[PDB]
């Protein structure tokens, strides 16, 4: 789990010595920015269902042949099975904008998704398009506050990035 | 041994958490979990292949000395499985001298220079009665890999401070390159193939050029030559109160 | 391993459920007093000398029988040794602390301490003991109750972190036992 | 290595001089725009993946002869290679633009470079080129001068990042000349 | 030169990744307590004749013995080299009070100080007096504000643990 | 490696010649005196400490550039690898003068020492200013002519055994000129 | 260069021995094969210009979206650079039919493709449409004689099962 904590107690344990306050400054960072950071959590934790509705659509409106026989989306539960492939990310992003870090989309998301995704034959340029989706579709100052929005979409394009 | 400058000019080294859990009641070892298992497998390969820029087609190829590894934590045989991989003989053994792949072993598994001929003898009858296999394991199975890593932490170039010898010192620095520095630069033709069977030592800008920050490198150079001349024989006296005497 | 925020998280993985507003009280409780555990970390780690030194003399000033000739701290190496184990203890308890979980003691530290004492034949009550004073003098420090080592802090209970640290030392107690 | 604060730090004990008021001006300020770096380093590595994509092509485009038979990025490991070094040389310079000082960049990465290049017959005016336009887009993207990829930010002027981003450019640019 | 910053900067390298947001969290928490752990920088640089002055009377007021013959301060000039060399340690302090971290100190005062004062025969002891003098000489309401204190105290009982 | 009796044999084998009656008065007057050479070994090594620790001072004494900062000998760190240095020379000295023969200090020892002097800028003449400190002490030990330090010995000249341990000094001192 | 020779030359300097019998009989094994493999040789030589000008057009209109405004062949001399993307794996098809193993194709076309064509956003899908197409494009017997059909087409799905 990639968060402000694992990284500086980790750190100590590697070099067998006590916290110190060069330390304890990292979790300071994370008393001011957590009431930021966590307002999106709320917001995308309620807010969740309507989001995948507008991502997978869009999605699939980008690349209209994906229906076609042979492809992913050739049947019908396929595409449901597609819209909880991005429920998934949601839940994670929902969970990395909580833990303060990149750690539960990176090991739970990411580790190993290049596998499933070239044997399984599922294009990730249609992923990174239903949450570049997403990435814009959000306005900043009325559907969160200022800084909500910019950690959201930074977790948001770290997948994006992660994927491409 | 005092290092004087190991953990202060260097960071401290990576590894395993602690060899207590390998006792193994339930577990055997604490679940360091897998977000600090692949930096710890991403600092191995830095380290066996030394910055060999490896592609995924490559590390395609590794997945299965990687899958035993997070599942039982000892490091050492990680290493093991690795030097006796394609991926490690087609970079070291292909293209390269002998005594090239036999120093380039010291330094990727125990992290310091050879300190004579008669080491670098031993590795070559020890490969010549059957295998370079043999090689690998009288390294990895070594009492001094033992008392230096151990299964707990990636072999690193230690700053000893206590060498057994000064060229060994000399040595570890030629062969530790700075970052970016790879072990493709020469086609073969070892660095310490003449020094090791001659005796003399090595460039003193190159050996400066791995130092870590802050350790005024490369200074103290007066501007006639480096190399000492063995024949040399210079008389300097000492101080009497009624002379000098050269106590030679 | 894991801290405050990744226990609810797993815990909430577990059911496949979003992180709601509901949980949030905990967490937010656990923001609340953030400064309260800085300022109670450094204080435990600013006396980690002093406490272990403190804690093994304690533990042999009641059971004599170490010192004597075959006793597990006989000899200066033991004397080094076991002086050791009070600094790594002491460091995974403050590691702990500081995480707000103990999801690092346990496999880290205690996982499998046990069966290294009883191969080593390392008495357990005597170290139990020593684990049990440097309790004792871990509350001491979080609640500047300490007879001297006055420390300069900021008004409040700080009692819930008291009994968190209590209770980390009480499973590494039970670890070994 | 160093960084901004341990910049001044080592330059006073040259001096065996206190770090007083006086030069605590660039450093105070340095902390001023504090949240102006931090807001444009997550812009720049928020597009690491695409500025390098872009930056070799854009190296091939007028270079031409890379492609061909006997060309230095002529075969898929090579250009797999090349492609490692245009995202590695950018990261070192996103270290150095969060550290606010090029102490980890000719000292991690542009150490021996010029030689590594010159064994393995790395043809440098290309590089340079591909490292250019990873320069060009750097400011492009710290200014949110991009043609798209509009980023909300705070409104002000960053330029002093911007030209600290390109000086580090430039001693990549310079180091393997 | 720990750091708060080179402790997730060299965190990253090792782990080879991107700096995310879990480590721009600690340079924020280094954004907030620069104000406090840099107020005490004037009142170390701008007073610290006197400090010294204190400290050194003290040691040796504490240990007699040590002008005696045979011992360390036997002396001059030795006088005037342990008033010096405790100059190097609130020089360092100093230093790691900007820094952030405890850099400095560990590489310049504490590494290697083990040998260097057993050879030459340099009781401990007497360095750690003079150090926990200027501890508790410190007041909170009149040489600094209430947080600068504490951070100040908490570097040189650093020192004060590694020392013994 | 090599000692006194080593020596004269592989001088032999050179010639494929037998080492006859008339190559044995060297040795046998070798053996002569071997209870002084171990007479004189354990009164150098039984103050190997302060020897060294008044070297190391000594030096600093006529040059106090090394203290200042930026000297080589700057922060403890520096002094504490110098004060390895110190033992390290020492010791091989004392091998050497207990085997006879040099044979062991310029292949473990100078053989590739001035390099590695150079390389980490250690200053070369204060270097020999220690090295000859401990020198001259090494003949006032031997002699017994230090001023404190009365070792029981048994009456005769030793003084042979302090010219081959100043010679052995002074390729020392040579090495890494 | 994994050929029957380097094979076998290879695990004789592991060993560190003389090639033996067991080592000059796969040599032979070559002897024998080596005229219905390079029979093909002729084949793909000769007619090369016509088979990359069946198979990129089979891509092209097996995937027709791709020339869509921001996919890989909006606009012309992406196309050729297409049709010379697939003239270079029939190339490589054609030295590792004259080496005897696949040591050309996997370290000049397959060694580190799935880098370039993720990060410059090329389907692999059209790749493998476009080399199964000329998979089945061949009938043995007007071709080439029974025993080159097995062993091109034995090549071809090589780099079809390594690029999916
Ligand atoms: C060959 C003739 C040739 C190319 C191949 C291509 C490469 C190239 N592109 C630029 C200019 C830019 N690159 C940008 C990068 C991106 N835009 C995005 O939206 C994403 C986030 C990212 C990667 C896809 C941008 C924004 C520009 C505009 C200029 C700028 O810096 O903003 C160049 C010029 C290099 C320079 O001087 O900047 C090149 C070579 N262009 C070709 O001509
Ligand atoms: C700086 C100006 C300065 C010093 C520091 C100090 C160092 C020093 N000492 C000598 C001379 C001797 N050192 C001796 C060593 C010892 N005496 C003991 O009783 C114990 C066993 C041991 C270590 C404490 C002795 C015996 C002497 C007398 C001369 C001798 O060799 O016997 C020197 C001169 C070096 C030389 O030429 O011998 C120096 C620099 N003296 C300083 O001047
Ligand atoms: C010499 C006493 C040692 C030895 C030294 C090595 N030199 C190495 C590389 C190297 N040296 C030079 C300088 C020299 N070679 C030249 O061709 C010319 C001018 C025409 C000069 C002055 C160069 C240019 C290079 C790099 C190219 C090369 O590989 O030769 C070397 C390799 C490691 C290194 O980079 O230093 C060594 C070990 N080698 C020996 O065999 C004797 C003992
Ligand atoms: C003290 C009187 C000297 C001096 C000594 C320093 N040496 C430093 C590092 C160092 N020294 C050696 C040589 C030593 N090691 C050996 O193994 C042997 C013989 C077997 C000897 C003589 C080595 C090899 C090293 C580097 C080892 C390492 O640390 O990796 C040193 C460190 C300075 C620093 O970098 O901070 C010092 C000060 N320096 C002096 O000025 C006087 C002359
Ligand atoms: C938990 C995270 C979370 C978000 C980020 C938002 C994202 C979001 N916004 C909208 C819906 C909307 N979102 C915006 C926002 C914008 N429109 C623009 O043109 C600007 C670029 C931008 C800032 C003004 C607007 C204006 C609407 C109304 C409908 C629309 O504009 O299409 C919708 C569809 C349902 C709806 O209309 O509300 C969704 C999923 N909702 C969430 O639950
Ligand atoms: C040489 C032979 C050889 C093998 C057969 C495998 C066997 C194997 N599988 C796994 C490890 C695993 N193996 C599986 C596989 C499965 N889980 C299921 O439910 C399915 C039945 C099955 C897939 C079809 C999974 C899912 C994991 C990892 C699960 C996890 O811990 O997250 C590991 C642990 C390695 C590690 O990660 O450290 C090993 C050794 N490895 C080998 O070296
Ligand atoms: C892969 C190719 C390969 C080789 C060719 C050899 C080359 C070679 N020979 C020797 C080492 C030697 N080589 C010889 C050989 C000879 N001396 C002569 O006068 C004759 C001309 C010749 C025999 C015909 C001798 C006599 C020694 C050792 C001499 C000694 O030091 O005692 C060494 C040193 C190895 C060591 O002992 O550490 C090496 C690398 N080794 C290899 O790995
Ligand atoms: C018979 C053998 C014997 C000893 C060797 C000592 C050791 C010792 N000291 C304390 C007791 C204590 N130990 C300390 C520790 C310290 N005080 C300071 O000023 C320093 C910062 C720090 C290390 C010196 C404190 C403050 C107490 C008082 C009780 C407490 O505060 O916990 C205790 C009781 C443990 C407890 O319940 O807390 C023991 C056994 N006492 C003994 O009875
Ligand atoms: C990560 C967690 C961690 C630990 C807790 C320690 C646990 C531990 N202690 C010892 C080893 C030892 N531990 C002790 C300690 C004690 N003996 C007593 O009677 C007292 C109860 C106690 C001191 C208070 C002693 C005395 C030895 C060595 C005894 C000997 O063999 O001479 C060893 C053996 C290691 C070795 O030497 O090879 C280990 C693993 N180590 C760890 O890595
Ligand atoms: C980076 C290092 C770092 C720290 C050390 C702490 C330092 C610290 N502690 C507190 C703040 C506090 N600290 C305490 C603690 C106590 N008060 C008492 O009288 C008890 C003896 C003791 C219980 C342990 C209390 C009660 C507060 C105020 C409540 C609160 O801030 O939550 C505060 C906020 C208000 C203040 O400045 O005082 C800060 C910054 N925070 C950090 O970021
Ligand atoms: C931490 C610092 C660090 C770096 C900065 C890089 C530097 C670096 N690049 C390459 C390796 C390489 N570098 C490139 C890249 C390029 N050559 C060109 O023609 C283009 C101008 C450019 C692409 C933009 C190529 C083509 C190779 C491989 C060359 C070969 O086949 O030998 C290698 C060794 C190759 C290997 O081991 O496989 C190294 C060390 N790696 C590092 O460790
Ligand atoms: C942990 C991650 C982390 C971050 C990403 C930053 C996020 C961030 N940026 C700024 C704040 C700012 N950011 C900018 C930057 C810009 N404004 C522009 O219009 C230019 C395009 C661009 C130049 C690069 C400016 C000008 C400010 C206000 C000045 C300042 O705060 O110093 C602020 C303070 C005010 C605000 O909330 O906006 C914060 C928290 N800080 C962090 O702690
Ligand atoms: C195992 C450890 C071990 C030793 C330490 C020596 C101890 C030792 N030294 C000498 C013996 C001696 N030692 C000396 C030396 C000296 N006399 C002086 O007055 C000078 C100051 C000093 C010169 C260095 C002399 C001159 C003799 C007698 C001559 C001789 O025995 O060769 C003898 C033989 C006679 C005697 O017992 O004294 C022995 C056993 N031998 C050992 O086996
Ligand atoms: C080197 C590899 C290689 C191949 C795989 C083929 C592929 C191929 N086939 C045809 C062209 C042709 N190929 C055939 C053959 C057949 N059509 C059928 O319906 C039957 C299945 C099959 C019997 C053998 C026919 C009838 C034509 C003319 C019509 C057509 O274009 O298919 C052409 C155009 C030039 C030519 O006629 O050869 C090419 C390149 N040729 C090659 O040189």
């Amino acid at each position: 789990m990639k968060s402000v904590i694992t990284t500086v107690v980790s750190a100590a344990d590697a070099a067998g010595r006590f916290p110190s306050n060069s330390d304890l400054e990292s979790i300071q960072g994370n008393i001011q920015r957590s009431a930021a950071r966590l307002e999106a959590a709320e917001k995308l934790a309620g807010n969740h269902e309507a989001v995948v509705k507008e991502a997978g659509d869009a999605c699939f409106a980008k690349y209209a042949y994906l229906k076609n026989p042979g492809e992913a989306g050739e049947n019908q539960e396929k595409i449901n099975k597609c819209y909880r492939d991005v429920d998934h990310y949601m839940r994670l992003v929902n969970y990395c904008l909580v833990v303060g870090g990149t750690g539960p989309l990176d090991e739970w998301g990411i580790a190993g998704a290049r596998e499933v995704y070239r044997t399984l034959n599922l294009p990730t340029s249609a992923y990174v398009a239903s949450i570049a989706y997403t990435r814009d579709r959000l306005c900043v100052p009325r559907d969160m506050s200022a800084q909500a929005g910019v950690e959201f979409s930074a977790y948001l394009d770290y997948l994006i990035n992660a994927l491409s | 041994a005092f290092s004087s400058i190991q953990n202060v000019l260097t960071d401290a080294p990576l590894g395993t958490p602690s060899a207590m859990g390998f006792l193994d009641e339930r577990t055997e070892k604490p679940l360091m979990g897998p977000s600090e298992m692949d930096e710890l497998v991403y600092a191995v390969y830095k380290q066996v292949f030394g910055n060999a820029h490896i592609m995924e087609s490559e590390r395609a190829e590794l997945r299965d000395a990687e899958s035993l590894f997070r599942y039982l934590r000892d490091v050492r045989e990680f290493v093991r499985a690795l030097a006796k991989s394609n991926a490690y003989t087609s970079r070291f053994l292909q293209g390269n001298q002998q005594y090239r792949f036999f120093e380039l072993n010291f330094k990727h598994l125990l992290g310091r220079g050879p300190r004579s001929l008669e080491e670098m003898a031993s590795h070559s009858a020890l490969y010549a009665e059957g295998g370079f296999e043999a090689v690998i394991d009288a390294i990895l199975d070594s009492d001094e890999y033992a008392q230096e890593f151990g299964s707990t932490v990636v072999p690193y170039c230690r700053f000893k401070g206590e060498y057994p010898t000064n060229e060994e010192f000399n040595r570890m620095l030629v062969l530790k390159g700075a970052n970016s520095t790879s072990d493709k630069a020469g086609k073969g033709r070892s660095k310490l193939c003449y020094s090791i069977a001659a005796g003399c030592s090595q460039n003193w800008l190159s050996m400066s050029k791995a130092l870590p920050f802050g350790t005024e490198k490369g200074t103290g150079f007066n501007l006639i030559s480096s190399s000492r001349n063995p024949a040399a024989r210079p008389r300097i006296g000492t101080k009497i109160p009624g002379g000098v005497v050269f106590s030679s | 391993m894991l801290d405050a925020f990744s226990r609810v998280v797993v815990n909430s993985d577990a059911k496949a459920a979003y992180v709601g507003g509901s949980d949030l009280q905990a967490l937010k409780s656990f923001i609340a007093d953030g400064n309260k555990r800085l300022d109670a970390v450094n204080s435990i780690v600013s006396n980690a000398s002093c406490m272990v030194s403190d804690a093994v003399s304690g533990m042999i000033c009641e059971n004599p029988g170490l010192i004597s000739p075959g006793g597990n701290c006989y000899t200066n190496r033991r004397m080094a040794a076991c002086l050791r184990d009070g600094e790594i203890i002491l460091r995974y308890v403050s590691y702990a602390l500081l995480a707000g979980d103990a999801s690092v003691l346990e496999d880290r530290c205690l996982n499998g301490l046990k069966e290294t004492y009883i191969a080593l034949g390392v008495p357990t009550n005597s170290s139990i003991r020593a684990v049990s004073i440097m309790k004792a003098q871990a509350v001491a420090f979080i609640t500047n109750t300490a007879t001297e080592r006055k420390m300069s802090f900021a008004a409040g209970d700080c009692t819930s972190l008291a009994s968190e640290v209590a209770s980390y030392f009480d499973r590494v107690g039970a670890a070994i036992s």
